[PDB]
């Protein structure tokens, strides 16, 4: 539990948010 | 913009020019058919690609051909 | 000067045009070059607009076609009465309606099909009927097959008379246009004439035949020994012994002592507890009062004299600051466009049928109807579908009116123009409310399924958790239950036992009606109904408002009402036509009505229908499982579909096996429809080319060149098989289940 | 009653008692988002204040701990968490929409047609200061509701 | 006449609908508070670094120390587990 | 009469008469020789 | 020599939700003009009925296709002549139709062929023969 | 020039609905500027419901 | 029982390859669209003229065949 409680929110909340924000700026750039 | 092309089997009956809803096409003088005119596509940036013109064309194998291509706000027919 | 105006011998009666397929259409009449001809012949058969532009000649066609329809209905009723007379257990059913199953169809013994002749009681073998004709004939005091035989002959005569009139009013005496346009005379003659003299004359039968004969039936005397109906007319004392009001005759009527008739004209309400249906004395008093209202209402509009309004005056006088000129110009539109008339009539006739569904289940108007669970589940479902189809038809002819008949230069109307001037505000608003409805109805189910799956039933929208009580419906229920002693003093009991309160009525140990409880689950399924209906209106209303034009297609109206698209350009324009909106709205109408009838079936089996004990212990068919089960999709999958499908999938080897076969057959037709809806005619035309080649190789190609169905036909074929297979599946699922457990 | 928008019947809108009435036009021109000449930073502070304060309600009272004693604290953290994520949406919206030199893309005209200076909210820095006010305002507004409800 | 080549802004209706240029109606000292306290969050590049990393670390802390009284998934199974269908 | 005979020959009419006759024939073969699985 | 564009009056119209949107402020829009012999109701391409004025008539529209649709309806029903233009946000105007003063249906000297291939369609090369060139078979 | 009127010609234009079939010559345009001068009629319409088309002298073969 | 469903399976194999072979062999052109090769593998269609041409590309034949393959493996 000491690691799943770290990686599950990281890969399921932080990484997708950081990825979705990254891709939003690349696709919108000109 | 979509590509429109005319082939020399065209009999110059004008039906595509009348069908076009954005004035892409016009008749121009030609010596190749009895009607002595052929179609032409000088304004394909307004072409939306409805293909009303192909529906109008009488030639066995279309004399006017529309190749849908790069989309713009004109080809996509957007009013916004 | 409203008068009879007719033309003599307009169209010669001749078989000449029977020999000429497609004569009505100038294009079709030349004959087929391709197989596409075959289909357009049929698609255009009743499109009288495309045949002729003359409004007079169009009206004559719809007039005689109406006679054609009436002929068909009478012939249909002739067979219904004939089968009751010749192939039924109606005479045996009168002696034991609680047990004997109505049957009026018998199959011949061939290829093993006799098994469909089921042991239905009364020493009879046949198919159990759910049309409810037996409850009708009983309430009419019909007591023998002889009476049905005579009704069948009369229906057959009326069928011939109606057919004769159709030929007569088209080939011999065809009314002129201005005769059809006299809408004032027609409204007067339908209110007072059809509705008024129909309800009055039917009230007479209820008084002199239906009331007395049902009193003998309910007293217990054998139908073969009940006095024939004409004896209550020849001998008044027979009537007076049942209702002493007849002793004074027609005298208390004219002396305004109407309260003397209070023994056969009542205002009791509720249900006759020994028969399960509405009081036949309340019903007869209903048709009496209703007949009065229509006879006077048929005097509202002006004709050949002075009194009455011109309908144009009433329209031209209603207009506000937000609307401008208002209803001016509507009288010219509704007297020159048959589709505008048909759109309104389909809208209301459809809506009215859905009401008939509700009222006939909560106020069962026929004796021993409420306890024939199979007949009542059929009647409610049948009229829901009929109602929903007619409604979707209103949108089509509203859409057809906008393409063909709308003309702001000749027949302007500021109300119609004002809506066209903000159709983007209407459709976008309906779009958002649909998104709100969908999330806050279906999404709650998804919440529940996810909560229940995670082992968290405390977080569901449930009666035992987060409760969504339908306070307003609950309030209306409790109000009507207190109406008979308070706000409706003349009423003895409530208009319906459904009204949350009262008690219970049973017939033959089977529950007829009790108070229907409305809880959290009823809240959810009601917001599904509002969601599904809203999306149906969104699609259909959008189709009519942009039938002429849109930002995408500025000249759409020139493309007609029914056309596949305007090509792949503009990103793609498939299904912009109003006709395609009707195509999409049928699927959503199907969706909406399917869960409405599912809502009906589960509620009735769970909280209403069932068997009552000697002491009053009611055992419902599915034992109240609706409250905790119908709040998740898994509950409908498991506790409704999977559980109630038992009967139909184990019907093989018994008289219900034809439902087994139809269950599978309708699944097949439904899946078959997807071939049409998911593909496109280009694929099929190329396929046919390879097939045509093979025929040419053997010198067997037809001169009628085979073509793929048109784009629109593909869609029409698709939705038609989708609806037929879909609905037929529920049909076979409902009848097997309710006949086996009802 | 129902007029064409600003007298032009060919602009894609209408002027109705809902779009432009004396009370409607007053309340809408008084919201912090339509204060075109005031500081965008102070707009966002009032916006974040009002929203973060509103967000505490649904999270606490409907969350998975709504019926526990850990309710007020969790939905408040969930309320601030919703403000944090929204501030990223506001930020990336600005990074993508406005550049460090572009002028305001706001209307430079009025209802009567005179030239005013465009709302600098619609610029890179004007947006950066607006979303900065929302974040500060939204966090303190969550705390202010958390202060009044469970303290 | 709603067409003008010299004023393409009015021809297309580029009007501010409800934008009021009325001066700031706020407590002007509270402004000096809001202008100097909410100031470090007014750089979008730095704020994005802040919200991304601050939220990531905070989300990680709350989830790493979440007690069993809050999360059934950290509290764990309490009942004895039942066997498999084939004595599994 | 000749117009009627032409109509009676139209595809749908000739089809029902043909298939009606066919159905009657197959039904009567099945009434006279039912339950035939072999041959 | 293309026509001019002043500030003529527009038809009588109560307004609708079908008209110009932000694209007109920022990209382009279109204006069609025409001369009618009398006041009369006609249908707006964006929905509803309007009344055109006798003589000059200006109408702003969002798309070229809306212009041609209205104009096509002016020749057929009303037998009036029409022109239209593309207007940019810088005020720059661009004449569009009828291009050379003559409607494109009728042959007119001075027009040069655009997009004419002097072969039958079935003589286009196979895609492999124009692969890794930037051309399609219909471009040669 | 070209095949005579009422000549029975096989169609050799590949992209033609009547490719490898046969039709009847209606007329041959004698103007030597006409690229496709042979008018041919066929007994079955193509997908556009058209029953006649112009062909080149090299696209037509008497049979 | 094994007999019947094996012919169901042979039905699925034959029909799925029909879609796919017809798709491949007409990709270059058919009588309804003799220049199809000039339009590439996937294109929406060729418009409502010549009777209608929805789903005429080789890509659409693939798309249709997936339903039949899912049927067969089912
Ligand atoms: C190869 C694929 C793979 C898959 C599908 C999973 C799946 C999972 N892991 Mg796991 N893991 C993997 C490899 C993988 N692991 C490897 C190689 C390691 C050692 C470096 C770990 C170490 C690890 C830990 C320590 C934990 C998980 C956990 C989990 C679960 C939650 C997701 C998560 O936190 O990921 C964690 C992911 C990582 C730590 C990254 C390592 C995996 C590689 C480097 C990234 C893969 C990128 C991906 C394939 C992109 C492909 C798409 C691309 C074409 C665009 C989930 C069941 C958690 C768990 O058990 O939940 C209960 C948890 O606590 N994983
Ligand atoms: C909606 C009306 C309706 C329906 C659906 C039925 C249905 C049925 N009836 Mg019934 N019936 C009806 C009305 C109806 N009836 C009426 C009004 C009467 C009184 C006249 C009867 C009198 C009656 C009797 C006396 C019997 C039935 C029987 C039956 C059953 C078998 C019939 C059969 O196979 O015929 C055989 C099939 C045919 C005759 C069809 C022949 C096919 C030809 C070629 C079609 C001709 C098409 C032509 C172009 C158009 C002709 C139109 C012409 C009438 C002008 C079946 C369930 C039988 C039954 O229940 O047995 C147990 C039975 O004996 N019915
Ligand atoms: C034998 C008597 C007779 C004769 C010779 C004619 C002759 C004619 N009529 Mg007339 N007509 C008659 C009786 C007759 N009519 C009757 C009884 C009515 C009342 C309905 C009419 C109503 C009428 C109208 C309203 C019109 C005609 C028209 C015509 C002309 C062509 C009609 C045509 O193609 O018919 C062939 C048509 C059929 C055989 C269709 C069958 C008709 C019935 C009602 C169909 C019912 C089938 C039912 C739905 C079951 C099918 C469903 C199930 C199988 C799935 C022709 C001059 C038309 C005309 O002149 O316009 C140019 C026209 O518009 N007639
Ligand atoms: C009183 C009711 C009424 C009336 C008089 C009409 C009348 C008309 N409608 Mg309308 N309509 C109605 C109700 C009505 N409709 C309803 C309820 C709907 C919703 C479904 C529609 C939807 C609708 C559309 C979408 C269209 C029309 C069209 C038309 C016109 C042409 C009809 C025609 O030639 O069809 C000829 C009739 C047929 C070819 C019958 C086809 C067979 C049906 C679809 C299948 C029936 C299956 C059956 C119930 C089950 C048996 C299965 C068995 C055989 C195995 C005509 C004016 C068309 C038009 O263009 O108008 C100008 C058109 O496109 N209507
Ligand atoms: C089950 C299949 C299905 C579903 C879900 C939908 C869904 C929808 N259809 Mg649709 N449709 C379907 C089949 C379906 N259709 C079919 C078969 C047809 C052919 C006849 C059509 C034809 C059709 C038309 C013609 C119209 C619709 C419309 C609508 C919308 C109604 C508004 C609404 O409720 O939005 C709310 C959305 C839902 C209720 C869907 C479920 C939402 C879930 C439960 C919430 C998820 C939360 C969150 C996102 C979690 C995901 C996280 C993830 C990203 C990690 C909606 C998006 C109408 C529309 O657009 O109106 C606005 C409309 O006009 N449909
Ligand atoms: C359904 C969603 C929802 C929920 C559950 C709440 C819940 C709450 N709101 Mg609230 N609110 C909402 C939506 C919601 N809000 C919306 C959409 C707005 C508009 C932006 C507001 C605006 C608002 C204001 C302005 C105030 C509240 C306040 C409150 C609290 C007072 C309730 C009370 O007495 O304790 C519940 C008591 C029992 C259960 C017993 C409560 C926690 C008050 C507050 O936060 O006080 C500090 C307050 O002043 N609300
Ligand atoms: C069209 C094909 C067809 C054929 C070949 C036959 C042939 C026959 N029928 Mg039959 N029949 C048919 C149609 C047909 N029928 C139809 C449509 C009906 C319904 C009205 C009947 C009703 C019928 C009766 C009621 C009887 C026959 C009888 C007979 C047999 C006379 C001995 C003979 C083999 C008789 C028989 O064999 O006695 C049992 C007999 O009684 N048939
Ligand atoms: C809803 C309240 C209501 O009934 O308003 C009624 C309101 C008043 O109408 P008028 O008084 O202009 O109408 C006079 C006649 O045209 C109708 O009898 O009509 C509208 O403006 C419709 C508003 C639609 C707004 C949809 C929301
Ligand atoms: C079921 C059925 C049927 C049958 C039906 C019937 C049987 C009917 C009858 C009906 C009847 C049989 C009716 C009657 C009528 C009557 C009436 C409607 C009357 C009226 C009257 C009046 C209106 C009155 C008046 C008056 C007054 C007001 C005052 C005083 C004087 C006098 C009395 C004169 C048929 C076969 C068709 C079909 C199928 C089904
Ligand atoms: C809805 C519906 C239905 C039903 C129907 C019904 C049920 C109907 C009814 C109807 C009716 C039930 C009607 C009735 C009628 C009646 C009337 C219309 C009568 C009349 C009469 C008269 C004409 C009289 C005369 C007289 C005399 C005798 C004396 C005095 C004077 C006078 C003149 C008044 C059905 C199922 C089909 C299905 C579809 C839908
Ligand atoms: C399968 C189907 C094909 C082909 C199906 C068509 C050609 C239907 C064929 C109908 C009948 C069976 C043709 C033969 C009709 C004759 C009357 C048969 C005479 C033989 C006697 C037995 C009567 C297409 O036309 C297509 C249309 C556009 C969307 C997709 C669909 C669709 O998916
Ligand atoms: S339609 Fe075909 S033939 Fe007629 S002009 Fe245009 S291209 Fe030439
Ligand atoms: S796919 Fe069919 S409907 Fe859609 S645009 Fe192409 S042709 Fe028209």
């Amino acid at each position: 539990i000491n690691l799943p409680s770290l990686f599950v929110p990281l890969v399921g909340l932080l990484f997708p948010a950081v990825a979705m924000a990254s891709l939003f700026l690349h696709v919108e750039k000109r | 913009s979509h590509s429109v092309k005319i082939y020399d089997t065209c009999i110059g009956c004008t039906q595509c020019v009348r069908a076009c809803p954005t004035d892409v096409l016009e008749m121009i003088p030609w010596g190749g058919c009895k009607a002595k005119q052929i179609a032409s596509a000088p304004r394909t940036e307004d072409c939306v690609g409805c293909k009303r013109c192909e529906s109008a064309c009488p030639t066995d194998f279309l004399s006017v051909r529309v190749y849908l291509w790069h989309e713009t706000t004109r080809s996509m027919g957007l009013a916004y | 000067e409203v008068k009879i105006l007719v033309d003599r011998d307009p169209i010669k009666t001749s078989f000449e045009q029977w020999a000429k397929p497609g004569h009505f259409s100038r294009t079709i009449a030349k004959g087929p070059d391709t197989t596409t001809w075959i289909w357009n012949l049929h698609a255009d058969a009743h499109d009288f607009d495309s045949h002729t532009s003359d409004l007079e000649e169009i009206s004559r066609k719809v007039f005689s076609a109406h006679f054609g329809q009436l002929s068909i209905i009478f012939l249909w009723l002739s067979g219904m009465y004939f089968h009751g007379a010749r192939f039924s257990n109606y005479e045996a059913w009168l002696n034991d309606p609680t047990h004997i199953r109505p049957s009026a169809q018998v199959v011949w013994p061939i290829v093993g099909q006799e098994i469909l002749n089921g042991d239905v009681g009364g020493g009879f073998r046949g198919i159990q009927i759910t049309s409810g004709f037996f409850q009708i004939w009983r309430a009419s005091g019909i007591t023998s097959e002889l009476q049905l035989y005579c009704t069948a002959i009369g229906a057959l005569v009326f069928a011939a008379l109606m057919l004769f009139a159709g030929w007569f009013h088209y080939h011999k005496a065809a009314p002129k246009l201005v005769w059809f346009q006299d809408v004032e005379s027609m409204l007067n003659h339908h209110l007072a004439g059809l509705l008024g003299l129909g309800s009055l004359s039917w009230a007479g039968h209820q008084i002199h035949v239906s009331l007395p004969i049902n009193q003998f039936l309910n007293a217990g005397v054998d139908p073969k020994e009940i006095p024939l109906p004409h004896e209550f007319i020849l001998n008044r004392d027979l009537l007076a012994q049942l209702y002493p009001s007849f002793a004074e005759g027609a005298t208390p009527f004219f002396t305004l002592n109407w309260s003397k008739y209070a023994d056969f004209l009542t205002f009791r309400g509720g249900l006759d507890p020994l028969t399960g249906g509405l009081w036949l004395t309340d019903i007869a008093h209903h048709h009496l009062a209703i007949a009065i209202l229509f006879l006077i209402a048929g005097h509202m509009y002006r004709t050949n004299w002075g009194i009455g309004h011109g309908i144009k005056d009433i329209l031209e006088a209603h207009k506000g600051p937000f609307t401008g000129q208002g209803h001016k110009g509507l009288y010219e539109i509704l007297t020159t466009s048959w589709h505008a008339q048909l759109s309104i009539n389909l809208a209301m006739l459809g809506s009215l049928t859905i009401i008939v569904a509700h009222h006939m289940y909560a106020m069962p108007p026929y004796p021993y109807l409420a306890t024939d669970y199979g007949t009542q589940l059929s009647l409610f479902t049948h009229h829901m579908w009929i109602g929903g189809f007619l409604i979707v038809g209103a949108a089509a002819h509203a859409a057809i009116f906008m393409v063909r008949d709308y003309d702001p230069t000749t027949r302007y109307n500021d109300l119609l123009d004002r809506v066209l001037r903000h159709r983007d505000a209407i459709i976008s608003h309906l779009n958002w409310v649909c998104i709100f409805l969908g999330f806050h109805s279906f999404g709650l189910y998804i919440h529940n399924d996810t909560m229940s799956a995670l082992g968290r039933p405390q977080d569901m929208f449930s009666d035992t958790a987060i409760q969504l009580q339908p306070v307003f419906a609950q309030w209306i229920q409790n109000t009507h239950a207190l109406a008979p002693g308070t706000t409706a003093p003349g009423a003895t009991t409530s208009t319906s036992l459904t009204w949350g309160g009262g008690d219970l009525v049973s017939v033959g140990g089977k529950v007829a009606l009790l108070p229907i409880p409305l809880g959290t689950a009823d809240f959810l399924v009601h917001h599904i109904h509002a969601f599904t209906i809203h999306v149906t209106v969104l699609i259909l209303l959008k189709g009519v408002l942009f039938a002429r034009s849109s930002r995408l297609i500025p000249d759409k109206a020139n493309l007609g009402f029914r056309f596949p698209c305007d090509g792949p350009g503009r990103g793609g324009t498939c299904q912009v036509s109003a006709w395609d909106h009707v195509f999409l709205g049928l699927f959503w109408m199907y969706n909406a009505i399917s869960v409405v009838i599912f809502h009906f079936s589960w509620k009735m089996q769970s909280d209403v229908w069932g068997s009552i004990n000697d002491q009053g212990v009611v055992t419902h068919i599915t034992g109240g499982n609706f409250a905790q089960s119908s709040i998740t999709i898994n509950g409908w999958l498991r506790d409704f579909l999977w559980a109630q499908a038992s009967q139909v999938i184990q019907s093989y080897g018994s008289s219900l096996s034809a439902y087994g076969l139809f269950f599978l057959g309708a699944h097949f037709v439904w899946a078959f429809s997807l071939m049409f809806l998911f593909s496109g005619r280009g694929y099929w035309q190329e396929l046919i080319e390879s097939i045509v080649w093979a025929h040419n190789k053997l010198k067997v190609a037809p001169a009628t060149q085979p073509r793929a169905l048109s784009i629109v036909q593909g869609r029409a074929v698709g939705v038609t098989h989708y609806l037929l297979g879909g609905i037929a599946t529920t049909w076979a699922f409902f009848l097997a289940r309710i006949i086996a457990v009802g | 009653v129902v007029q064409p928008i600003n007298g032009d019947p060919f602009i894609g809108s209408l002027e109705t008692p809902v779009t432009s009435s004396p009370l409607v036009a007053w309340y809408l021109s008084n919201l912090p988002g339509y204060r075109t000449a005031v500081n965008p930073l102070l707009r966002g502070i009032e916006v974040g204040l009002a929203h973060g304060f509103l967000l505490v309600g649904p999270f606490v009272k409907a969350g998975p701990l709504r019926n526990t004693e850990i309710a007020g604290q969790a939905g408040s953290l969930a309320a601030g968490g919703l403000v944090v994520i929204l501030s990223i949406c506001l930020t990336i919206y600005g990074i993508s929409s406005f550049n460090e030199g572009d002028p305001s893309t706001a209307p430079s005209l009025t209802l009567t047609g005179r030239k005013k200076q465009p709302d600098q909210l619609q610029t890179a820095d004007g947006w950066a200061k607006f979303t900065g006010g929302f974040f500060f305002g939204g966090i303190s507004g969550v705390i202010w509701a958390f202060f009044l409800l469970y303290v | 006449v709603y067409f003008d080549l010299e004023d393409l802004g009015n021809t297309t209706g580029q009007w501010d609908l409800y934008g009021s240029d009325a001066p700031s109606p706020y407590n002007s000292l509270q402004s000096k508070f809001f202008e100097t306290f909410a100031a470090p969050f007014t750089k979008r590049g730095l704020l994005l670094k802040f919200l991304i990393l601050g939220g990531g670390s905070t989300l990680a802390y709350f989830s790493a120390t979440a007690s069993g009284d809050i999360l059934p998934i950290k509290k764990g199974p309490q009942l004895p587990p039942q066997l498999g269908p084939r004595l599994g | 009469m000749r117009d009627l005979k032409t109509y009676l020959s139209v595809a749908p009419v000739a089809s029902t008469l043909w298939f009606a006759a066919l159905a009657g024939l197959l039904i009567e073969i099945n009434r006279f020789f039912p339950d035939a699985l072999t041959f | 020599p293309p026509e001019l564009d002043p500030n003529t009056p527009s038809p009588i119209f109560g307004g609708s939700t079908g008209g110009l949107l932000r694209k007109a402020q920022v990209e382009e829009f279109y204006v069609i003009t025409w001369e009618s012999p009398k006041e009369q109701i006609f249908e707006m391409p964006t929905g509803g009925a309007a009344i055109m004025r006798e003589g000059p008539n200006l109408l702003k529209l969002a798309r070229k296709e809306q212009c041609l649709a209205l104009g096509t309806r002016l020749r057929s029903k009303y037998k009036i002549k029409y022109q239209f233009y593309r207007v940019f946000p810088s005020g720059e105007v661009q004449y569009l139709h009828p291009k050379d003063g003559v409607y494109p249906e009728k042959v007119n000297p001075g027009r040069q062929g655009v997009g004419v291939n002097f072969r039958s369609i079935g003589k286009n090369v196979s895609p492999i023969e124009v692969k890794f060139t930037g051309k399609q078979p219909y471009d040669l | 020039i070209g095949p005579k009127r009422g000549a029975k010609v096989k169609i050799l234009r590949q992209e033609s609905y009547w490719y490898k079939g046969t039709g009847s010559v209606v007329a041959v345009d004698q103007d030597p500027n006409t690229r496709y001068p042979v008018v041919v009629r066929f007994n079955k319409v193509n997908y556009a419901n058209v029953s006649t088309n112009n062909y080149a002298l090299d696209e037509v073969e008497e049979v | 029982g094994d007999f019947l469903v094996h012919h169901a399976i042979a039905l699925g194999l034959h029909t799925t390859t029909l879609i796919l072979v017809k798709g491949a062999l007409d990709a270059r052109g058919s009588k309804l669209m003799p220049d199809k090769k000039d339009f590439g593998y996937s294109f929406p269609c060729d418009g409502p003229g010549r009777g209608g041409t929805c789903d005429i590309s080789a890509w659409d034949a693939f798309y249709l065949a997936v339903f039949w393959m899912l049927n067969t493996i089912g």
